[PDB]
This record gives C-alpha cells, structure tokens and sequence, in this order.
C-alpha cells in the first residue's frame, strides 16, 4: 500500500478479499489527486464558491457571562447542507467521478452524510443509493424528505437496532456486489485504510481555518478544542492541524446515552474494547462473547459501537482526552444555545456544548480560551426536541 | 490438516468430486440442528462446512442472516458451538469439519487461543471471513501451529501475486469464489495457474443450489462444489415438519452428491 | 423629517397620529447611527462573524446546458437563519437598543422573518412577540418550532385571510398601543417611512458583493440581476447597488398565484391600482370599492396585496421590469434546483428562478449573464412540496 | 361646518357637555341600523360618529372588528352607507353627524370626489383615522372647499407645534384622546393649551363606558365625551332579541347623556 494502515495498534483493512483491489484503487486515485494541481483547484472552487467556506468563527457573547472562560464556535453549521459532512464528500465525489465510477452507495445515520451524498451526487452527476435505519428513518425525517427530493433512493434497514451499525452493513454487502460501477462513500475517519485518512484530509480545513482565525482574534492558539465523537471526523477535521502544538489540548466527547452506567450508550473508545468489525482494528462496544453490541443516543449522528483508529491512537498515547455527555446534559446545552445566543446547534454538537459549559461552570476563575466545533444545524431535530415535553 | 489430504487422495482415487454442505451450527435449535448434521452425512456430504453464529454478518445474504438469528433465539453461543462439534466429532472421525468465521469471534479469546480451542475440539480448518490475506499473519502462524489448515478465498478478480499468496500460504482446499457479493442462492484461468502454482484442491463457492453447477464446477477443474444458502432454505421452509425436513433434507444432499461423477 | 418619505408618487406616513413621532424617533435614530462608526463597525462585525458574511456567489454547471446563458446565484440560502431576512434584522435591533428600547413585535408570513427576529431578541437580549397567519403556521411550521425553541412567543392571527397582511394588521394595532418600550421590526422595505428606506440599507450588501465577485469572477457586470418580490427587501437588496449601471437590467417577480386571469395570485404591482394601507401610498390589490383585498400564492413569503413604494417607483419611470411566475411554474423550478444543482431553494426564490429559465430556455442562442438572489433555503418548505403528489 | 358651531353654542349655552354615540353603519343589517340610529337620537345623542365599514381596521378593537363584519355580512357597501346616511338626515335635520373613515375608502374614488359626495348628503364632519397632520394637505384643502370640517386627532403625547398645527387646520371639534391603543371599551395640560391656541371644542375619544367618565371629562375640560365599543357591545349582546336590543340601548345612551351636566 502506499501509505500506512495503522496507527499504532489500530486500523487494517479487515475486508473480504474481494474489495481488496478496490481499496487500493483508491488509495492510488488519493495519492494520485492530492498531488494533482488541478485536482486541488477544482476541490477549492467547490469548497469556497458552492460550500460556502471560510466558516466563521463566532464569540459567544452570553452564555459564558460570570467566568473567566471566553468561549469561540467554528460554525460548521453554516456550510452548505448543514453540517462538517458536505466537505469530504466534495473531495470523494471528485475521486468517485476522476476513476469512471458512476453509482455512490452510501449510509446515514443523521441523515446528514445522506443529504451531502445526494446533493454531491447531482452536482457531479452520479446515481446514488442510501441506506438508514428504519428508526433513525422517524427521528431524523426533515433529512429523508430533502434527499428524496434531490432524486437520491434511500432504503430503510430494519435488521437489529435499525440504526447506522445495521446500514454500515447493508451498504457494505451491496459494495461487495456492485464494487465495478459503485464507489462507496464512507460516512466517517472510520472503517477500511485508505478510508481513515481521506476522509481525515478532506476536513482538516476546519482546523487549518480555526487556527488561522484565533490567531487573528487573539494572538494565541486555543487553550482546548472540543468535539464530539461518533465515527471520528469531524473531530479529526478540528484536531488534525493541531497535533503538533502540544500546549493545545483536544477533547472528544461521546454519547453517554441514558448514562454510562445503565449500559445503553454509544461510548466505545473509553468504555469499549478493541474488535474486528467494519474493516478495523478498533474500541468496540461487545459482548463477552464477541458479539457486536448495539449502542443508545438520542442523536442518530452518534449512536455507533465503535469509533475511528486515530482517534484509539491519539488517546493511547495521551495526546487527546475522551469524556461523555448523558441525553439530559446535551438537551440543556441545545435549550441554552438557543436561547442566549440564537443558534439552534445539532444534536450532535450540543453534546461536544455540554462539555464545554461543564467546564466552565465547574471552575468559573479559571481563566480559559476554549473553542467548539459547531458542526451542524438542529433542524433535523427540531421535531423531536420538541415531543420532550 | 491431513483428514482433507484423505478425503482428496480417495475422491481422486475413485474418480469424483467433493460435496460440501454448510449449516449454520444451532438453527434451528441444537438438537435439531445436530440431526441435520447427521442426515447431511448419512444422504452424501464428502466433508462439512460450519458456520458459528455472528451478530454481524458482513458477507452474508438473508437466508444465512435468518438462519442466525433462528440460532441466536435458541441460545446458541460459541461455547455451544464447539461442545457440539466435539459431540459430532465422536461419532464421525472420518469427515473433514471446517469452521466458517467472523474475525471478532475469533480474536474476541486472543487469536491463538482460538485455535487451540479447534485443534481440541477435532476441527480440520478455520475460514476467516472478514480477514483479507494481506492481514493473515497472525491468524495463519495460529493455526498452523495448531495444525489447523488456513483456508484462503480466491475471488474471480484475483491477480498474479494474489494466486501465488494464496498458493504458499493456503492448506486444506482453495475456496474458489463464483462471484461477486454475498452467499445467496442465486445466479478455469483461474484453476489452471493454481494448479501451476500448487494450491491445494480448488472447491468452488457461491450460489450452487443445481446439481448441475456441481457437475458442471467439477467438469470446469473444481475438485467439489460448496452449497450453503440452499440447503438452509428447506431448514426454514420446512421448521413446522421436522420430519419432512429431514427427510427433504436427504434427497436433496444425495442428488447433489451424485451430481459429483467426474 | 431628515430624509425623504416619497418616492415620486409613492411612500408616506399613512399612520395613526399618535405613532409618527415614534417614527420621528426611529428616523434620526437611523440618521444618527449610520454615521456613528462604532455603529458600522459592530453592525459589520456581526455580520461577518456571527451571521456568516460575504455570502457566495455560485455558478450554475448543470440548468444551463445547451443554451448560451451563464447563470450565477447569490446565496443568502447559506446566512445564518437561512434567508436574507437576517442582515436587516441584525442592524435594526442593534437600533432598539441604542434607543433604550427592550421588547421587539415583528410579523411573519414564511417564518423566516419571526426566527430571525427571535435569534436576534436572543442574542442582544430583547423579549420578542411575533404575529402570524393560522394559515401560514401550518404550511410553513418548521418556522414556528424553530422560532419557539429560541424563546420568542409566536401568536396566530386567524381573522381574514389569516396571512400576513392579518398579521401586519394585529401587528400594528399592538406596536400603537406598546410604542414605549416596544420597537415594531418590520419585515420588508414596506410600510410607513422610514422603513422603506433602513431596511433597503441594511440589505445593500447584497448587491453591493455580487457586484465586486462579478466583476472578479466575468470582468464584467451582469446583464440581469432577478429578484422575486413579495414586499421588496431582498430585490431592493439586490437592485440598489447596480441603479446607476444602466448597462444592467433588473427584473422582479411577483406571485402569479393560480394565474393573473383566476383573480388567485399575488402581483400588486403590475395588476392592482394605488391605494393607502399600512402606513403607504402604493400599489395595492383592491375592489372597485378601495376595500382590500386578499391575495394568494403557494409560498407564504410572498402572500401579500401590496408591495413596498420604491419598486412601485423604479418601475414607474421604467428602470425595473416586473414579471410574475406561477405556483406550478415555481414547483417545476424547485424540482430543477434540487435535482440538477444539488441545492433545494425557498419557494419564494423558486419564482425568481423560474423567471431565468423561462428568458434563458426561450432563446437559447441568446448570449447572456444573468444572476439569480438565492434568498433562502427550502427546508420550511420540504413538508408542502412533498405533499403534491 | 355649522351644526357644530349651533351645538356648542346651544351647549355652552345650558352649561352642559356634549353627548355623541358611535356606531358602524349597516350593523347588524341596515333596517336595524337606522331604527339603533333613531332610538340613539331619541335616548340622548347630541351628535353622531358614524363608521363606514372597511376591510383592515387599523386603529380598531374587536368589538368594532366584528361590529365591521356583521355590516359586511348584511351586504353593506360605502353606497348603501350612502343612501342611509341621507335617508337619516332627511329625517334629523339638525344634528351633527360626523363620517370616522379609513384612508383607502376617501383615496379610492378621488379624493375631492368623497367630499363632494359627503357634502351632497349632508355630513358636517369626516374623520380620516389614518392621515396624520402632516399627510392631510390634500384631504384637509378638499373638505374646506365642500364645507366639511377636516377633524383632527390630538393624542396624549403631542408637542408644541402639534396642537399649534391642529388648532390651525383643525375645526367642528378636536378629538381628543384618552390613551394609546386601539378602539376598545376597557381602562388638562393639553385642555388648556389647546384652547390658548383656539382649537375648537375637545371631545375626549377612546374607552369610556361608565357615565362617571363622561361628567369627568366635562370637569376636565373636555367638551363631551365620545364613546363608540360600549354601545356596539349591546347591539351584539342582544342580536338575539332587537326589541331588547333598542330597549337596552335607549337606557345606555339616557344615562351617558344624564352625566353630562356641568
Ligand atoms: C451534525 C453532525 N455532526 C457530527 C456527526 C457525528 O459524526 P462524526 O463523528 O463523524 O464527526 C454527525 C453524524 N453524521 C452521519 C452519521 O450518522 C450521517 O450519516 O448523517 C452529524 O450529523
Ligand atoms: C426566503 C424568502 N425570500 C423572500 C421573501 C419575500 O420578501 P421580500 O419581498 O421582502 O424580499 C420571503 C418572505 N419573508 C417574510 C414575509 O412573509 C417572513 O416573515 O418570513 C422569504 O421568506
Ligand atoms: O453462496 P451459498 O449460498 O452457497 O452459501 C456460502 C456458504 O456455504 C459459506 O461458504
Ligand atoms: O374607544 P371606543 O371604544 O369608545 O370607540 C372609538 C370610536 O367611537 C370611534 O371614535
Ligand atoms: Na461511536
Ligand atoms: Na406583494
């Protein structure tokens, strides 16, 4: 292979020997196109004239009132679609149609990755089939309607907890079958090598970008950057320009569920342990048996049992720190972003928010430059936010 | 490892093909499921293929995926799979058994100790799903150290270097993919430079429910032809009538069996 | 008055007497803060880092295949809120509050003014009281939930037509009775002045930044800008920095409803007469007895019998070109966006659109620049197109 | 023009305030509107406001609202407003009626052409509720010349230059507000300011419902009070009952009217 599977320990390509030679296909077409001028322009013109990019990024001017904490948001939400997921598609789609591919397969769980892929898809001009389960299919609707309309087919996963696990697998066994015609775009840094690192280097502007912009604002680099963590990418999207500057922390934060402790939760990396699933060598969430267990959020775009290699990695070494957020703690960061500062996040977000407003209302002296990646809307969720009465 | 070198040397010996059942281990229920075995063997199969029960089954069609959860309704865990299969080991010694697997469950006990758990049990090869030859190491090191041949997959898009991996590395029989996808039942360069590179005997895979594929595989340069799915689909039709099912089971093994003259 | 009410015939201060020194007071408020650079520099700061500013200017690579017409769209879709509503908004409470004042009554018809209103009482701490049409809360809902979640009170007008004009109606009513501590946050360049002329320049960048990313991108200036008009803010946004370049056409759409002939639309402007309501002098949909009269179109921003008097003007000594688009016309350009660009666009900004393919797919061989003001984003809308079927 | 400047006299002249009635012309269909109008006179009314019903009451509450769509349902139009308006003047030929309009409805048929027609039927007075001072020029020019005297608003929080611009353009009476809001039955300075100017005689405006309002008002300075929802609310009270209607009505206006000595 040309580039390195593994961090560390974590990563591979566990795959059926059939889609091998497609994963190197791939892995060649990345090289190939990161080093191709004119693959880069046109990557550009799409982030800056169509995705909408430089995001801002915003100082919170109410909720951090009565601490030493000034608080910034990297507004991902602004992006067009509505969240961090429409940058990586753009760079895929652009793979997808510079090999002759013609279908995209692809799975949602927010129904976010569901919506990029459909509205990439019929900017390129490619066909393309989506796979949801049956009840991230009710919670998440607002994003079914919009993909639908855009022409993309979405097909409803019933098998097990009926949620992204069980449309990773059902997207996978088509794969394997139409791997000719098809690229599969995968959700997120996780997955089969080379997937970890393009979908990581299709995001890293989010950082680039935030660094560049507080340094302009403040003079200095972040004291922390928070995120939160279901498959890994947009964390690693915020994280990546900032690995080498170790006077920056990085926190990434999971489902804690209905809490950790009642077993129902979506926390692989810190209360999980290492599997083989999904192509990857990665925290799990299993039975003693081995046995795959299905994870619990009230947010579809992070109720998934594993998480992304480098994200196992970074912790491993003690380069990142990973904590959870209960459904009750990420409800009150929504309610409050809304109404203080006139956001409605995702969420998703609001968990990463959660955090963040924990810090700082625990130690409110401490002086702290915080910055959170407010990765998407909350209009797939204003629906059910709302039957929470 | 040698129960397969066996099984060749007669077969070839007596001019005929191999026939390889599979059923997944518990469906419908382990005392049933323990029968099917029985009648399997007693109607024509040449050797076994086995599956253990996985929650996610990433290469599985919807018949082996029911089949599952059938399994996983009657309690079946790992554990009942191999106290079975050393219960079925105890009254056939001759038959080649070989597991069909997802990598969690082996890895879950630590690799190696997998393997040791199947050379204590009398399993003849493990078939790893989900781990790609270029990832086999320490599966392949395991299992030969526990004199459990390593069986490798050959897909219809094999190369140079991949028929020469799966040559060296490979033991017990190539499992020679039919096509693309997962195991459903529905719709010779290859067999030639295998040869040419001496892997053991080539046993052709997916989607073979005509006896007229066996012949046909047979014919082609495979040395036997490898029925799942089909054979799972008269345990599901047939789970109000047990009899019937045993005994629909029979005809149809013995039927595909004698598709193996040549 | 500082400034001048009328434009030639049109404008005025058609109120009840007891609220003109209110807009007395509002107009030197205005005159006052637009030469107050600490005013400009947070107006612009707000804009740019919290609202999302300069929005992109798009071009088409797929509606325009086989015609010589190239096609840019603005795109207000991708501004905090979803819509150009916000950038008025913003400039206007920061004018409530420099005169001292603490609750804001807005009215809404697509929602998209009452969520802008509430994010901004929410983010510079106003309370806030939106009125709306019974009939507009239904098709339009997705507005509602959002603007409740954010804390502002949202109240269902019923009488009429129960639309807009209903809701600017109670909305006057209330502001005559609460002028104290209340501001009234008009939604369009409509009304009585000075609102025909704030709200046209707090929208001016509209134009002002097509104008500078034309020029970047062509080198040269359109040949048509397009804008739909239902009050006239986001046309006025759009037209007022191109008026002096008389190279460049503007044209305006207005609602053809079922179509002009079936008495079922809502085009004022080129097929109702003068009239006086809601603080004007303008073009107005009216009996043969001056009372007035209800309109009707599919989208709710644009359901309303008049239009604001600088458009009335504009078209009068022929600068501006008005046309109108039916609701079937503005389906079929909803479809196209979605379908062939990867955007889905408001139903508002759906009758602009639809106005450029029918000049660009009528004369094919016509070589021509167009650009089109994607105003807003189509997620209130998703649920009622989907329901024509 | 003069049946005003004959009232105030007469009512100067017996030292008591004036009392003047509102009600919509046509509510609740123009047979019992004129009969309400004649019982309104009998009863106590020294002169009369008169609404002719638009579509979007600005400055209106609800009970006037409704009063507005009663009219409409009864298929009142500014023409049959009209023809009633002269068959009541025939027939009342030296009170006061003053026309309380809306903008729309004076602008539509030409401006100069409303006043003209309001002279031809014998209206002393018209009210535009929604022309300010500083817009009137046109409707203020226009009445002057078909001696119809323009009314104007002084509300509670007028300046110097405003009263000063009122008691110029201003005649019959100057309408006099009570409070903000709109026209609803529910909760000195400028008295005396207004008469340094020469404005003519204050009538206070909105919300009064209770006779003690009216003689506090006349205390006050103001020379009647004028009230409008309170009586309308008996007409919709009792649509029920008419004869109860012109009964409960008759009492309301004797009463109002009683509390005006001083
Ligand atoms: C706004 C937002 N932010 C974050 C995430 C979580 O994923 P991430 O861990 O990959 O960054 C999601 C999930 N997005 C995926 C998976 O469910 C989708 O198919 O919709 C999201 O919708
Ligand atoms: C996306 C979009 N584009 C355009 C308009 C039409 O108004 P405009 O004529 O003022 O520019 C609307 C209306 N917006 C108003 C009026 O109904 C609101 O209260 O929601 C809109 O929602
Ligand atoms: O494709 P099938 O249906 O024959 O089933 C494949 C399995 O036997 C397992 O190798
Ligand atoms: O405020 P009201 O209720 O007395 O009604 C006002 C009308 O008479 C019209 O001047
Ligand atoms: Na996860
Ligand atoms: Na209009």
């Amino acid at each position: 292979t040309l580039l390195n599977p593994y961090f560390g320990e974590f990563g591979g390509m566990y795959v059926p020997q059939i889609l091998m030679p497609a994963l190197n296909q791939l892995e060649e077409a990345f090289v190939r196109a990161q080093k191709d001028p004119e693959f880069q322009a046109q990557f550009a013109d799409l982030l800056k004239n169509y995705a909408g990019r430089p995001t801002a990024l915003t100082k919170c001017q109410n909720i951090t009132a009565g601490t030493r904490t000034t608080l910034y948001l990297k507004r991902e939400d602004l992006l067009h679609g509505g969240a961090h997921t429409t940058n990586q598609v753009l760079g895929q789609a652009l793979l997808a149609k510079r090999m002759g591919k013609s279908e995209i397969i692809a799975e949602t769980g927010a129904g976010q990755h569901g919506v990029a892929s459909a509205l990439a898809s019929a900017l390129l001009g490619l066909k393309c089939r989506i796979y949801m389960g049956a009840k991230d299919v009710e919670r998440q609707s607002p994003n079914v309607f919009r993909m639908r309309l855009m022409g993309a087919e979405v097909i409803p996963v019933h098998s097990g907890s009926a949620t992204l696990k069980d449309a990773c697998n059902e997207a996978l066994r088509d794969w394997s079958g139409s791997y000719e015609t098809a690229h599969y775009m995968l959700g997120t840094a996780a997955g089969p090598h080379p997937y970890p690192t393009i979908v990581r280097e299709f995001q890293r502007m989010i950082g680039e970008e935030t660094k560049a912009q507080i340094l302009d604002k403040e003079g200095r680099l972040p004291d922390a950057v928070i995120a939160c963590v279901g498959g890994g990418s947009n964390a690693i999207g915020m994280f990546a320009d900032f690995i080498n500057d170790t006077s920056v922390g990085l926190i990434g934060v999971e489902p804690g569920g209905h809490g950790i402790e009642t077993g129902e939760h979506g926390a692989p990396l810190k209360h999980g342990r290492v599997g083989i699933y999904f192509g990857m060598k990665a925290p799990m969430m299993q039975t003693a048996d081995g046995q795959i267990e299905e994870s619990y959020s009230i947010s579809a775009g992070l109720d998934f049992p594993s998480v992304g290699p480098q994200h196992a990695y970074l912790n491993s070494i003690g380069r990142a720190d990973y904590v959870s957020i209960t459904d009750d703690e990420a409800l009150e960061a929504f309610k409050t972003l809304c109404r203080h500062e006139g956001i409605i996040p995702a969420l998703e977000s609001s968990h990463a928010l959660a955090h963040a407003l924990k810090m700082m209302r625990e130690q409110p002296e401490k002086e702290q430059l915080l910055v959170v990646n407010l990765s998407g809307r909350g209009d797939k969720d204003i629906f059910t936010v709302h039957d929470i009465l | 490892m040698e129960r397969y070198e066996n099984l060749f040397a007669q077969l070839n010996d007596r001019r005929e093909g191999a026939f390889v059942p599979f059923v997944t281990l518990g469906d419908p229920g382990i005392e049933q499921s323990l029968k099917i075995i029985d009648t399997l063997i007693d109607a024509g199969a040449d050797a076994l293929e086995l599956g253990v029960p996985f929650s996610d089954p990433l290469a599985d069609g919807p018949t082996i995926q029911n089949a599952n959860l059938r399994a996983f309704a009657a309690g079946v865990t790992p554990a009942q799979c191999f106290e079975m299969l050393a219960l079925i080991r105890e009254k056939h010694p001759t038959i080649p058994i070989g597991l069909l697997m997802y990598a969690n469950l082996v890895f879950n006990n630590g690799i190696d100790a997998f393997y040791a758990r199947c050379e204590q049990v009398g399993v003849d090869s493990v078939l790893v799903a989900d781990v790609p030859v270029e990832e086999s190491a320490p599966f392949r090191q395991a299992a030969l150290r526990h004199n459990i041949a390593p069986i490798f997959i050959c897909p219809p898009n094999a190369d140079d270097d991949l028929l020469r991996q799966v040559a060296s590395y490979g033991r017990g029989y190539t499992y020679l993919l039919s096509r693309s996808g997962v195991t459903g039942a529905e719709n010779h360069h290859l067999i030639e430079k295998l040869k040419e590179y001496h892997a053991a005997p080539a046993l052709q895979g997916f989607g073979i429910s005509s006896p007229e594929q066996v012949s046909a595989a047979v014919r082609a340069g495979a040395a036997g032809a490898i029925s799942g799915s089909a054979i799972v689909k008269i345990i599901e039709k047939n789970l109000a009538s047990p009899k019937q099912m045993l005994a629909e089971l029979r005809s149809f093994v013995s039927a595909m069996k004698a598709a193996s003259r040549a």
